């Protein structure tokens, strides 16, 4: 079963989602972001000193 | 002597800045789609519940 | 045997073409014994005889 959800990027705040698959008991999952990193690609132009 | 405040102190959305490598951490911006493929073994039938 | 105070409930039903439906029937039996089960419609086939 493929379950698709969207959560806020706020870190340290858990969110719950309900999975509805007929014929089966409802399932609840909990997701929390512990860390989100944005790593830029850099190219050196020059060194000054 | 005149560098002023660094990006880790002035950045929007509470972004944490680190070097080596240069990266931004835990910026509270936007949202993040998540898709989970859940195996049938993970499900309990309504007759079992 | 004879049965009274009978009622039926359906935890779930899927028309998967492979006995995807389940039904539970409550009964009060006059005595211990065996009975025979048959559908009264041609739209629904019951696996157990």
């Amino acid at each position: 079963y493929e379950h698709v959800t969207v959560i806020p990027n706020t870190v340290g705040v858990p969110y719950k989602t309900l999975v509805n698959r007929p014929g089966y008991s409802p399932m609840v999952l909990e997701m929390e972001l512990l860390s989100v990193t944005l790593e830029p690609t850099l190219s050196l132009d020059y060194i000054t000193c | 002597k005149e560098r002023g405040a660094s990006l880790q102190h002035t950045a929007p959305f509470g972004c944490q800045i680190a070097t080596n490598p240069v990266r931004a951490v835990n910026c509270a911006v936007g949202n993040m789609p998540i898709s989970i493929d859940i195996p049938e073994a993970a499900f309990t039938r309504v007759v079992d519940a | 045997p004879s049965l009274t105070d009978m009622s039926c409930e359906v935890p779930a039903c899927t028309h998967s073409s492979d006995f995807g439906g389940v039904a539970v029937i409550k009964y009060a039996a006059s005595k211990k014994g065996k009975c025979a089960v048959h559908s009264m419609t041609n739209a629904v086939t019951i696996r157990e005889a």
